[PDB]
């Protein structure tokens, strides 16, 4: 199964994209 | 690319605003009731933190996950090793990494970790 670390590396770039 | 972070990655803190983002994600899911992923994410940013209490909280969150997700247990041993290592608990770190190393003799990331822990133990005793 896809790792916790892999899910972490996905999360933050997208969260930062959402910032206004 | 790539299954675990490096011990070096473990020593690079997130920017405060990045850590806050990870915190707000757990808040939005109810804290204790947040998903395993969102909690791990925040715990990993806490481990990376230069603040000792953050690091302790990250380790605590990770032991929760270890306890509750059997499928995640082997994976969490790696993080619990780095956590204890940053905390000065090299006896605990050796223990964890030994278990993990029993399940992966051939993994280069684990042997790199194992090596660091035992080099630190060597150096500190002495």
């Amino acid at each position: 199964e896809t790792s916790l670390f892999q899910g972490f590396k996905s999360y933050l770039p997208i969260a930062e994209l959402a910032i206004e | 690319v790539d299954f675990w972070p490096t011990l070096k990655d473990a020593y690079e803190p997130l920017y405060p605003q990045q850590l806050e983002i990870l915190r707000q994600q757990v808040v939005s899911e109810g804290g204790p009731t947040a998903t395993i992923q969102s909690r791990f994410n925040y715990a990993w940013g806490l481990i990376k933190s230069t603040d000792v209490n953050d690091e302790r909280l990250g380790v605590k969150i990770l032991t929760d996950i270890y306890k509750e997700a059997e499928s995640r247990r082997r994976e969490c041993l790696y993080y619990l090793t780095i956590g204890c290592y940053k905390l000065g608990e090299y006896s605990m770190a050796k223990r964890y990494v030994d278990t993990l190393f029993e399940h992966e003799r051939n993994n280069k990331q684990v042997g790199a970790l194992k090596s660091m822990v035992e080099d630190k133990i060597q150096k500190e005793t002495l």
